[PDB]
DNA sequence: GGAAGATCGAAAAAAGCACACGCTGACCCGCGTGGT
DNA sequence: ACCACGCGGGCGGTAGCGTGCTTTTTTCGATCTTCC
RNA sequence: UAUAUGUCAGCGUGU
């Protein structure tokens, strides 16, 4: 039909060029030129001639590349045929049908809010104005503020008064769909209850970002305005961000503090062994709010306060037990937010990553889901206020470099010059001195991380009552690396330690290691080394997107009709599972 | 040492301690003077138009007795400026003009001289021309060529890794690939057989080449084995011995001779025994005749008696057939000596593979497996073989090509023929035998030696031949059956097909790309690149992984660390700072020698090949002042490898710390201090920079700003030294020194400045002069700052006050917190341009008219229209604001309908430029009048200064002549200057003086005019347009972006984040004295990301406005320059040895008060890419300002001004903002427009469009229940037209119910599907 | 955008995606080779009925 | 002991190569040939 | 005698579309070997 | 909701 093959009207008299009617042309004219040779009783060659031509011409229209040359146009280049235009990926079938551009949405990219709840979002006064233009078009024409769609139009255009309270009416309890470009699993797309805020950016909840695997470095997000009750109710009971709490994968929770509440939980929840009002007795945790607000008591004094913690029996009741804690002030003010069937045991030690993760496991095993999301919301303030508060930074003075890396690195360089002065005598060949190069480097690379750790885990003496006392660092790099926040073994002994040896493109390990810190300087040489692996990663993470894609689809399509669509079979078939063990392993 | 003027004004603070030796090599020699070797005349060809002319010309005509010649070619004067293709549209090119010169021999006799001969000189189309910055001007747009990285011509032994036989077994093969011809392949089957291809064909046998080469079997025999003669003597059946032939082969009998028994049968001989052979020198052992029997025969043997051969060659013995030849008469036989392991008979088993038994049998293969379809013949195959490698015309091995053959071969010539030869091919069977064998090994394909590049010239000459044999075949053509008697050289050849090609390859390439115009590092950057595709290239998808790895040839030569991330990753690369290339193309580096354990300081360019064989110290060597290494041990690289060795075995060093990075990444200070990764994302990160209104420059640099900004031609750079005679906003005119004038010239060199121009990517280009009126200039000294240019160096973004500290989350992943300060102080604020465009082409129907007259229009609409049709300059316009009006001439069936330019919706802006294009023989508008007298007046400005100046010179002589006889210079000046020509002195020499000096005054007024009328004609030239269209319009509308929440920021060590909060002033944390901070930064990132650059910076940037803030408040008491100097010179003082040394002695109380008002605003430092300034010396600097040495300070809560816990690590870092704006990204749609076949919302930003649910999503959803969401996206939001109208119509009614439908893209592929022979349809059972 | 068109062929023309796209469905019912389906369709050769 | 079925290996062909977004360039034309 | 439809559109060359991807399917030519 | 007229290539950005 014309209409699936049209002419786009162009500037001036000028016309869009379309392949299938150029090849409709074709096939036309040759046919024509055919049926008027046949009628003039041409001889047998040139019948014969315009036959082929006619049937080239047609295969070309069914399929242009099938066979031979493809038949090129104007620009040089093949016409798309019949087959063309429907298979690939660039087909009806993949660009048309499966997938598809919808209205009602909008694309915007994506800032942290952190008043935000679990279930909320924030969206731009603008982009929700645009969306939900019908919304307010029904709710002006109902309230009588205008009385014509043109009307609504207008006033919705002139910005008025009204259109914002009339938005803000019709954005109360309508979820909204944020979604990022990789959508690589279900918690790619969540619904929201949308804010209204200022400026051009998408405010997101920060606990949910790592199940978006987005980060604040310039991502953009799209959202998508449900329509009929049916979807809104979906979204609100299926796709809702409260709802999605496990991941589906393994059945591991996806919403846990990351970077800045585990900092803040740490700090707050840690014991100096000598701090300003310690050994003090307060009544409560209110108490001890207010001696660290009034500034009388640090946040890490330790002091004894009376902790009343409500406990679960067995017909559900809660049974309040009252009794004196040895604790710290951070840990009575964090016992605050903590509900009320959980234990003190769980806040009466320095929070880390884990300990963050599984307060909240039991949290949500003991009491359910609502009290473990406001939970979650109350650890993700506090942390926030606290991690804040404490005014943590890093400097170039707190990655200390032990004073025993250059007598190891001299031992080593001592180890290595004897085992090459035993090479050049022949007792060792090549290879196995390679060998013994390169476990003496390792061995002198562990030694120094070790002694790295040990220097900084308990660099900090306090004098209490005039006596020296060992306690655990305060120091910035190491609480990120202690608390878990961010950092790991590796990152730390990179930055106070030796790099340790690199390897070469191929995979085989360079007899000279990297003997230089961050915090120094590395000299061309090593930076020319390290370089190797930098580029190879980024290579393999370069092209591992495209196999990782076609392996998902590939999947998903033949996994793509299964349904659970019974109860029970009866059937008495099953497989037997055993633990896994290969020679030393569980 | 010196400063220059520039230099002067804020000389950098430079912390690097090693002396340089080498300077910095001018960035854009690379693309410059490979176009040097384009259009230069060459006495000897080989390169440029020259070599390609005389590798077509002269040029035959089917052996028609006659012929044409070429003699010389010259390129014309470019017709107009490179500002004026710019601001015209038209490309920058000059013509070709090519002698020419057409000789016909007499008729009839063979051996006649010429006939006739005709000369002319025939213009061959007009070339690009490459301007003084290394770009092209191509249809009013800025283009660079980048160059090309591929595998140089030669020859290449490989192996598979034991792969495709999956038994371990490596099968070698050997590859000939020429500049231009067919690609040879020799490869070992895993039978070892060699086989041959030619351009990846089906394999043949390897004989069959050495067949059709006229190679006889015992020829090839003889060549690829060695012969071994047995001679029957006395019954005895001995034989000639070499004694290394009987190594590592178990003795079958018994190996006697002299009487004595060296050997026994059962035991394998050993080296002794051999050593004892060659002592005895024993030439002739006792052999049984069971050793014949596995022994070949070499040559054909035949009896005399019988006329009949016995055995042929190369097959088996047998004990019939060795009794035969014996009983022939025949006493002495040769066979092939054939090891296990050291001389296979591969060439034997091939022959015995081979079918063809002669050389017309090959030649027959060979056309058959080329040409299948075309019966063999003798004529048809020779010819095919021939023109296969033996053709100068159809093969040719570049000269690069010849000599890396030679090379590979261990040839002493570098020298010899384009086509290939026998020799050379039983060289390289030869060769890949031998590594078969285990002699030799296999080349690396990714080895930077095996690599060449190639600029601009060579793919221009390249397509300069393509065209020239492409008019050729047609000159041909016309000569050879036209008649010579009045054939004009001009007509015979046609410039058309040379335009076509070298417009495609400089327009529409894979390689001459849009110059990228962020910031001039970007365009030094893009000029500097060297991309692995393009044609007869890589691919982006079938790239691999080997060839993006980091070579160890790429140390001096490649930057490991700048190159592009994502598909092309590996592929595209940057060029290194002191890197160069050969004369065969080969990337090159500089060395210094080291002789007798001291470093000299002559430069040696040495090549990845050379470089291996030598030993080469590490730059980061210390050295004693004597240029002796004080370590034992030096940490040097030898072969690919490094590992320490002995002070008196290195030959060479690093000529400095910057040769292994590029440009880019030479921009980054402390870039020791982090990790590669993210120096990568920084280096790549720095060249996407928007520039500011206002510069700022870096508070901590690595030196190399100068020259990036004075490289780059965005500054203007003074060609000629004198004092600023006037100067503006717009222009500056300096008057030139007397020394470096011209005879016959004025004196005056005048700089147009580009004020507010529109650039690649929408960009604002503005010129600020940076000198005042009166103030001495030299020869390049920077006169004007272009775009992100502050003084002569470079300035990417701005320095902010950053604080490193966690503030209530939002900064929690990679998010920056911003001060309102920055706002307010319009800082991040940038300048954008947009060019709109509406062209009135000339229709069937009618043509198109653009008035101020449009139908269905208000007059509100019109009042920014003016009385000719166009916008006025200065109007605010917003979107849907109508720019340019125009009508176009409605269908046959007012009769007019409106196709008026409008603003696109959601793009405002002010109209600061309309250029209006028009074709000749069409009437100019009164603004395309307006323009024309505007520029006018702008030339005859600048004509009039020249003819002023030089009026004043001539009045000046005549009044000087005319006062020594005169002598009435008291009342000379009361009448006007004019007037003294009409006066006139007594009859003497002083007369005719007066004479010469009026004709001289009225020549010189004639010129001027003459200049005036041809810079006149030249602006109201008609402009050359496409055809069908008659006039262009366009329009240039600027909006500044100012920085808001949700715009892109970063930093030069790979730190990005988008700005989430605008906080007032009174909320940022403050310090002891309340100074707020400006930016804070998340700690959170230092560790994970290993970048302490970034904190060294923070804490160099803190000293360095330490010292500013000190120098500030010593010059706010207008305290003596005595204590200024003191303190200035204390300060570049501090450092350990530092190279640079500065004496303010010598400077001026002037000099030292400008540097000191220069350096108020901080103390800019300058700290080597791997030479930088250490702790130490920061904390020194740190003392020397009232700061403290830790780098932190403490903290006040805005919000509760409560003291923070802890300190907080405070500083100033440079900050760039990204070309990546929040407005720009957002896009919202609740319905718009839809598509015409799929009935689907449209795509995209620029047209209103909605977001793709893609594959993706939808999988997700079906994850989820979300069947209704689903539909309703799939249906009523898509694609079903009456379920949209339905649905639109319930919401507005306040019913929130869908009616699903059928949606249109479902029909459109069912009729897609029916209309071809297949029928689908829809069952309702 | 429904109704559709018909153009009446001076001679018989096969159909590519039963000709080329293997197995080929003309050639396995024919029971004949392929490259001789092509060379008597596109007229180089004959064939007898 | 020779025709026919089974096997091996090289060659030719076909199909595949993640998602989202942004920008620019082209959307004539040149021979040729009968109609006038 | 000049000109407007028209049509197919490939460069280069005694034609054939190749030079740095991987996997699967089909086809044919050479070799073997099974057996009546 | 139906508005004024969008299709192909090449290049680039973020996962
Ligand atoms: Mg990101």
């Amino acid at each position: 039909p014309p209409d699936l093959r049209p002419l786009v009207p162009l500037d001036g008299g000028r016309f869009a060029t379309s392949d299938l009617n150029d090849l409709y042309r074709r096939v036309i004219n040759r046919n024509n030129r055919l049926k008027r040779l046949l009628d003039l009783a041409a001889p047998d060659i040139i019948v014969r001639n315009e036959k082929r031509m006619l049937q080239e011409a047609v295969d070309a229209l069914l399929d242009n590349g099938r066979r031979g040359r493809a038949i090129t146009g104007s620009n040089k280049r093949p016409l798309k045929s019949l087959a063309d235009m429907i298979k690939g990926k660039q087909g009806r079938f993949r660009q048309n049908l499966l997938g598809k551009r919808v209205d009602y949405s909008g694309r915007s990219v994506i800032t942290v809010g952190p008043y935000l709840r679990l279930h909320q979002c924030g969206l731009p006064k603008k982009m929700a104005l645009e969306l939900f233009k019908p919304f307010i078009y029904g709710k002006l024409e109902l309230r009588g503020l205008a009385t014509t769609i043109k009307a609504a139009k207008k006033m919705v255009e002139r910005e008025e008064a009204v259109v914002w309270d009339i938005l803000d009416e019709v954005i109360r309890e309508h979820p909204v769909l944020l979604n990022r470009a990789p959508t690589l699993h279900r918690l790619g797309i969540q619904a929201f209850e949308p804010v209204l805020i200022e400026g051009k950016a998408i405010q997101l909840h920060p606990l949910v970002c790592a199940a978006y695997n987005a980060d604040f470095d310039g991502d953009q997000m799209a959202v998508h305005v449900p329509l009929t009750l049916e979807a809104q109710l979906e979204a609100r009971a299926l796709m809702m961000s409260t709802n999605n709490i496990l991941s589906p994968a393994n059945g591991e929770p996806i919403i846990v503090p990351s970077q800045d509440v585990v900092l803040g939980l740490y700090y707050m929840t840690r014991d100096c062994v000598n701090a300003k009002g310690e050994g003090m007795v307060l009544t409560g945790p209110k108490e001890a709010e207010r001696l660290y607000r009034s500034g009388l008591a640090s946040l890490h004094a330790r002091v004894k306060v009376r902790i009343t913690e409500y406990e679960k029996d067995a017909n559900g009741e809660l049974v309040a037990k009252t009794s004196l804690k040895d604790t710290t002030v951070g840990r009575a003010i964090l016992w605050m937010i903590v509900p009320k069937g959980l234990p003190y045991s769980i806040v009466n030690q320095a929070l880390g990553k884990k300990a963050i993760s599984k307060m909240l496991n039991t949290c949500y095993r003991i009491l359910g889901l609502k009290p473990t999301v406001i939970f979650a919301d109350q650890i993700m303030y506090t942390g926030f206020a606290y991690a804040a508060r404490s005014g943590a930074s890093v400097g170039i003075d707190d990655m200390v470099i032990p004073e025993k890396k250059h007598e190891i690195i001299s031992e080593a360089e001592a180890e290595v010059a004897e085992i090459q002065e035993q090479f050049q005598s022949g007792l060792v060949t090549a290879g196995e001195r390679y060998n013994k190069v390169i476990d003496i480097w390792a061995a002198a690379n562990d030694r120094v991380s070790k002694a790295m750790m040990d220097n900084l885990q308990t660099e900090t003496v306090i004098n209490r009552d005039g006596q020296e006392e060992k306690q655990v660092s305060f120091n910035s790099i190491y609480m990120m690396a202690d608390s878990g926040a961010r950092g790991s073994a590796a990152q730390i002994r990179q930055l106070a330690g030796m790099r340790g040896l690199m390897a070469k493109p191929d995979g085989s390990i360079i007899e000279t290691p990297i003997t230089a810190n961050f915090r120094e300087g590395l000299n061309v040489l090593q930076y020319f080394i390290s370089t190797h692996g930098a580029r190879k990663g980024l290579a393999d993470t370069a092209l591992k997107t495209a196999n990782s894609g076609y392996l998902t689809r590939r999947l998903v399509d033949v996994a793509q009709d299964l349904v659970v669509t019974e109860d029970d079979c009866g059937t008495h078939e099953g497989i037997m599972m055993t633990p896994v063990i290969e020679g030393g392993d569980v | 040492m010196v400063y220059s003027y520039t230099e002067k004004k804020r000389i950098r603070k430079d912390f690097g301690k090693r002396p340089q030796v080498l300077d910095v090599p001018y960035l854009l020699s690379i693309q410059l003077d490979s176009f040097q070797k384009f259009i230069e005349q060459d006495p000897e060809g080989q390169y440029g138009l020259e070599a390609a002319f005389r590798s077509v010309f002269p040029i035959q005509s089917y052996s028609g007795n006659s012929e044409l010649q070429y003699v010389s070619y010259r390129l014309g004067e470019p017709v107009f400026d490179v500002q004026e293709c710019q601001i015209r549209g038209v490309t920058y090119s000059a013509p070709l003009r090519v002698k020419l010169r057409l000789v016909i021999y007499e008729r009839e006799a063979p051996e006649g001289t010429v006939k006739d001969i005709k000369e002319q000189e025939v213009y061959m189309g007009e070339i690009p021309l490459m301007t003084d910055n290394g770009t092209f001007v191509i249809n009013g747009t800025e283009r660079v060529i980048v160059s090309q990285l591929h595998r140089s011509p030669g020859v290449f032994f490989d192996s598979d890794k034991g792969k495709t036989h999956s038994s371990g077994k490596v099968l070698y093969n050997a590859r000939i690939i020429p500049y231009r011809g067919s690609w040879l392949d020799f490869e070992f089957d895993p039978k070892d057989n060699l086989f041959v291809r030619i351009d990846r064909r089906r394999k043949l046998p390897a004989t069959i080449i050495l067949r059709a080469l006229n190679y006889t079997t015992e020829q090839i025999l003889d060549l690829f084995f060695e012969k071994v003669i047995f001679e029957i003597r006395d019954n005895k059946l001995q034989m000639e011995l070499v004694p290394e032939r009987l190594r590592g082969e178990t003795a079958s009998f018994d190996i006697e001779a002299n009487g004595k028994v060296y050997v026994e049968k059962g035991r394998r001989i050993t080296a002794r025994h051999i050593r004892q052979l060659e002592k005895d020198d024993v030439k002739l052992i006792e052999v049984p005749v069971e050793y014949i029997a596995g022994k070949v025969v070499a040559k054909d043997y035949i009896d005399e008696s019988t006329g009949e051969l016995i055995c042929a060659a190369n097959m088996e013995l047998s004990l019939d057939l060795l009794a035969k030849l014996s009983q022939s008469g025949h006493k002495r036989i040769e066979t092939l000596f054939t090891n296990d392991l050291d001389h296979g008979p591969y060439i034997s088993e091939t022959l015995r593979v081979d079918p063809t038994n002669d050389r017309l049998s090959a030649l027959v293969e060979i056309y058959r497996m080329m040409r299948p379809g075309e019966p063999p013949t003798r004529e048809a195959a020779e010819s095919l073989f021939e023109n296969l490698f033996f053709s100068e015309d159809r093969y040719d091995l570049s000269a690069v090509g010849r000599m890396k053959f030679n090379r590979s071969l261990l040839r002493e010539e570098i020298e010899g023929s384009g086509i290939l030869s026998k020799d050379d091919i039983i060289d390289v069977m030869k060769k890949l035998i031998d590594i078969r064998n285990g002699k030799g090994e296999v080349d690396d394909i990714d080895h930077l030696g095996n690599r060449r590049i190639r600029s601009v010239g060579e793919m221009a000459e390249n397509q300069f031949r393509v065209g020239l044999v492409r008019v050729e075949r047609a000159v041909k053509e016309r000569l050879s059956l036209g008649d010579l008697d009045t054939l004009m050289p001009q007509d015979m050849i046609n410039a058309k097909p040379i335009s076509a090609a070298v417009k495609e390859f400089f327009g529409s390439s894979q390689l001459s790309q849009f110059m990228d115009q962020n910031n001039p590092l970007s365009e030094i950057t893009h000029k500097r690149r060297i991309s692995a595709l393009g044609p007869g290239g890589l691919t982006r998808e079938r790239a691999g992984f080997e060839v993006r790895d980091v070579h160890p040839t790429h140390y001096g030569r490649v930057c490991p660390i700048e190159t592009p991330e994502g598909p092309n990753i590996g592929l595209i690369n940057s060029l290194s700072v002191y890197a160069q290339t050969n004369e065969y193309g080969f990337l090159e580096t500089p060395y210094r020698k080291v002789t007798d354990g001291v470093v000299t300081d002559e430069i040696h360019y040495l090549s990845a090949i050379e470089e291996g064989n030598y030993v080469i110290a590490q730059a980061n060597s210390n050295l004693d002042e004597e240029g002796h290494f004080v370590e034992d041990l030096v940490t040097c690289r030898s072969k690919g490898e490094s590992s320490l060795f002995s002070r008196d075995q290195v030959d060479y060093m690093d000529v400095s710390t910057q040769q292994v990075v590029s440009v880019g990444a030479s921009l980054i200070p402390f870039l020791e201090h982090d990790d590669a990764n993210r120096a990568l994302m920084g280096a790549n990160m720095q060249r996407q920079a928007v520039p500011t209104l206002r510069a700022d420059k870096p508070l901590v640099g690595t030196g190399m700003e100068r020259a990036v900004a004075v490289d780059s031609g965005v500054t203007a750079v003074a060609k000629r030294g004198g004092v600023v005679q006037y100067v503006d906003a717009s222009r500056i005119v300096i008057k030139v020194n007397e020394d470096e004038m011209y005879p016959g010239e004025a004196g005056i060199d005048i700089y147009n400045l580009t004020k507010y121009t529109r650039s690649n990517q929408n960009t604002c280009i503005n010129q600020m002069p940076c000198v005042s009126l009166g103030e001495p200039v030299e020869r390049g000294d920077v006169l004007a700052d272009g775009p992100s240019t502050d003084l002569g160096e470079l300035a990417l973004g701005q320095n902010m006050r950053v604080a490193f500290m966690p503030w209530n989350g939002y900064n929690f992943e990679d998010s920056i917190l911003v001060s309102e300060r920055v706002v307010q102080e319009d800082r991040f604020t940038t300048i954008h341009i947009q060019e709109l465009a509406c062209v009135s082409r000339d229709t069937k129907l009618g043509p198109e008219e653009i008035t101020a007259d449009i139908p269905n229009v208000g007059e509100a609409a019109l009042s920014k229209l003016d009385e000719s049709g166009i916008v006025y300059i200065g109007a605010e316009v917003t979107g849907g604001d109508i720019l340019v009006g125009k009508v176009t001439p409605k269908g046959e069936t007012s009769d007019v309908k409106d196709s008026s330019l409008r603003v696109p919706n959601g793009v405002s802006g002010t109209v600061i430029d309309v250029q209006v294009f028009t074709r000749d023989g069409v009437e100019k508008d009164k603004r395309a009048l307006e323009i024309e007298e505007m520029q006018l007046k702008q030339a005859k400005k600048d004509l009039s200064e020249e003819l002023q100046i030089l009026e004043a010179g001539l009045f000046s002589r005549i009044r000087a002549v005319l006062v020594a006889g005169g002598v009435e210079a008291e009342k000379l000046d009361k009448l006007p200057r004019d007037r003294w020509l009409e006066l006139g002195l007594t009859d003497e020499e002083k007369q005719n003086q007066l004479e010469q000096l009026a004709e001289q005054y009225d020549e010189l007024k004639h010129e001027f005019e003459k200049k005036l009328e041809a810079k006149r004609r030249k602006i109201t030239q008609g402009d050359d347009l496409a055809p069908g269209v008659l006039k262009i319009v366009k329009v240039y509308l600027a909006v500044k972006r100012r920085i808001q929440p949700g715009d892109k920021m970063a930093g030069r060590h790979g730190n990005k984040g988008v700005i989430s909060k605008i906080n007032p002033i009174e909320d940022m944390p403050y310090d002891e004295n309340g100074t707020p901070v400006d930016i804070v930064l998340n700690p959170l990132g230092v560790p994970s990301r290993m970048n302490i650059g970034q904190i060294l910076e923070t804490h160099l940037g803190m000293a360095a406005k330490g010292i500013g803030d000190k120098i500030n408040a010593m010059l706010k008491q207008q305290q003596e320059v005595a204590k200024l100097r003191e303190f200035i010179q204390r300060a570049y003082d501090l450092g350990a040895d530092v190279r640079q040394k500065v004496d303010l002695s010598t400077f001026s109380d002037e000099e030292v008060m400008r540097l000191a008002e220069n350096l108020r605003k901080g103390m800019p430092i300058a700290t080597p890419v791997f030479d930088g300034a250490k702790e130490a010396e920061i904390k020194e600097l740190l003392k020397l300002g009232d700061l403290p040495t830790s780098g932190q300070i403490r903290l006040y809560d805005g919000r509760t001004g409560e003291q923070f816990e802890r300190p907080v690590t405070v500083g100033y870092m440079y900050m760039l903002k990204l070309n990546h704006l929040v407005d720009d990204k957002m896009h919202a749609r609740s319905t718009g427009s839809y598509s015409l076949v799929t009935q689907q919302p449209l795509g995209g930003k620029a047209q209103f469009g909605g977001q793709r649910f893609g594959e993706m999503e939808v999988w997700a959803l079906e994850a989820y229940g979300a069947a209704y969401t689903l539909q309703e996206m799939l249906t009523v939001k898509s694609d079903d037209v009456n379920g949209r109208t339905k649905m639109y119509k319930n919401i507005v009614d306040g019913n929130h119910q869908m009616e699903p439908g059928m949606p249109e893209s479902f029909n459109v592929l069912l009729k897609e599907i029916r209309s071809l022979g297949i029928n689908i349809e829809l069952e309702d059972e | 955008r429904e109704r559709m068109g018909h153009i009446e062929l001076a001679s018989p023309t096969a159909h590519i995606w039963f000709l080329k796209s293997l197995p080929s469905r003309i050639g396995l019912l024919l029971d004949m080779p392929l490259r001789d389906i092509e060379r008597v369709l596109y007229f180089e050769s004959y064939v007898v009925i």
